[PDB]
């Protein structure tokens, strides 16, 4: 069984299963939590970082793609960066060629078309890392949800990372309220953090703890970590 | 490494309080010869944007087709193609000045000049030029070829800087637009009397005009006329 068929990206179990694509699925939930959630003005990422040892730094979870567009990740980092380096191009290739903002539609898009090459062509791995993507454009904010597998979701919020779940339920009953966090910044981040608190187990979220980003209607996606989360907590 | 072969002459546009109007004739000559008379020349991109190019017209011609596939590109998996994320003018002409300084850098031009011409989402005007070189420009009024030098003058006599746009009417405008027609028509050896305009109007949208001609011809006076000095009959 499965010892047989997961040798490689380019075989499909008897049961129509990608097991390559299925295990890099897998150091996603490895990974630590981070949440997205927008209203219908900003959106906001809430990662945890996680450190190595009480002598190292928080692993950096989110990155800007441009000035209206930005992600957090769970997982493989480097596949991370791989990607989000990608998502970089991309946006610059629009403003350079079109002197048009990406769509972050298009921007989902485009990743998932990435990954996608990597699961169904030879020698090649799946990318190990998910990611949340917001951001901000002529139709106001979004937040994305990427999978190695190569399926990309639009959600008003979501988490992922170990313990997700928790956040991810938490966010599904809280929607009714977050989405109506109009004009507010602070409060979807709290809400986020909220939300974020609800895959916890370890120790409460600190300052070398937490990562949060948010970007908006007339707010750049801008990086809060650390001294500046402590109001959020 | 080319020579011009068809071509057309001048295009002529200036922008108005709320728009933006914009000319060409009808005429693809061959040198000399008044080859082809039934050329449009004036380019409607959606409903937002003409460009009127002049030059070779068989680079025209592919850059009728490039424009065509500009536009089925952006409604794919683009649910907001007829809205939001329609091809805005600004977009089409960084496109195309792209375009243009990528075939000059490869010394293989597109041997036209080209104005686009039209009205963003926010209801700006939008005029602007590039030619065969990447050279690129833009003013309340724009023409290429004689157009620049006998239009330019005339419709500056109506628009000279940026606070008359807001002081001058489509009536005006047009007038204008029209009466520097005739002039080329009579100085212009390679101008043909039929032509096409174009007006953008943030209120009524795009109106395009096919077959207007060259009226009001003041010919009379040259009955007066015998000789080149002491001739007398």
């Amino acid at each position: 069984f499965r010892n047989n068929y997961d040798g490689d990206t380019v075989t499909f179990s008897p049961t129509g299963r990608l097991f390559q694509v299925e295990y890099a699925l897998e150091a996603i939930k490895q990974g630590s939590v981070t949440v997205g959630l927008r209203s219908n003005t900003h959106a906001v990422l809430v990662a945890l970082k996680r450190n190595a040892d009480e002598l190292s730094s928080y692993q950096k979870k989110i990155i800007k793609c441009d000035e209206h567009m930005g992600l957090s990740l769970a997982g493989l980092a480097p596949d991370a960066r791989v990607l989000s380096n990608y998502l970089r191009q991309q946006c610059n290739y629009s403003s350079l060629v079109f002197n048009r903002k990406l769509a972050v539609e298009r921007a989902g898009h485009l990743l998932c078309d990435k990954a996608q090459k990597n699961t169904q062509s030879y020698g090649g791995r799946p990318y190990g890392v998910g990611l949340l993507i917001i951001g901000y454009d002529k139709s106001g904010a979004h937040l994305l949800e990427f999978q190695p597998s190569g399926n990309v979701t639009e959600l008003y919020g979501t988490a992922i990372g170990a313990r997700s779940q928790g956040a991810k339920t938490y966010l599904e009953r809280t929607l009714d309220t977050f989405i109506k966090i109009d004009g507010n910044p602070d409060e979807l981040i709290k809400a986020g953090v909220e939300a974020i608190s609800q895959s916890l187990r370890d120790e409460s979220l600190t300052v070398d703890n937490l990562s949060i980003a948010i970007v908006g209607k007339d707010t750049p996606f801008t990086i809060y970590d650390g001294e500046a989360v402590a109001k959020y907590i | 490494t080319q020579q011009p072969i068809v071509t057309g002459t001048s295009v002529i546009s200036m922008k108005y309080d709320n728009g933006v109007i914009i000319a060409a004739d009808n005429l693809g000559s061959y040198g000399s010869l008044l080859r082809f008379n039934g050329v449009e020349r004036l380019i409607p991109v959606g409903d937002n944007t003409v460009v009127g190019i002049s030059g070779d017209i068989s680079d025209m011609q592919h850059i009728e087709r490039l424009l065509k596939d500009l536009v089925t590109e952006n409604a794919y998996d683009n649910p907001l193609a007829d809205a939001e994320e329609a091809l805005e003018p600004s977009y089409i002409f960084e496109y195309l000045a792209t375009v243009m300084y990528q075939r000059r850098s490869k010394m293989n031009p597109l041997w036209n000049a080209i104005i686009v011409a039209g009205v963003q989402s926010n209801g700006d005007q939008f005029l602007r030029y590039v030619n065969l070189l990447g050279v690129t420009y833009s003013s309340p009024t724009l023409a290429t070829g004689f157009g620049a030098h006998m239009a330019n003058p005339l419709l500056r006599k109506v628009v000279d800087r940026e606070s008359d746009i807001p002081k001058t009417t489509v009536q005006v405008a047009e007038e204008a637009i029209v009466n520097a027609m005739r002039v080329l028509y009579y100085r212009d050896a390679r101008s043909s009397r039929n032509f096409s305009l174009a007006i953008i109007d943030k209120n009524t949208g795009l109106t395009f005009k096919k077959n207007l001609q060259v009226e009001n011809m003041k010919w009379d006076f040259a009955k007066d006329i015998k000789g080149y000095g002491t001739q007398k009959i």
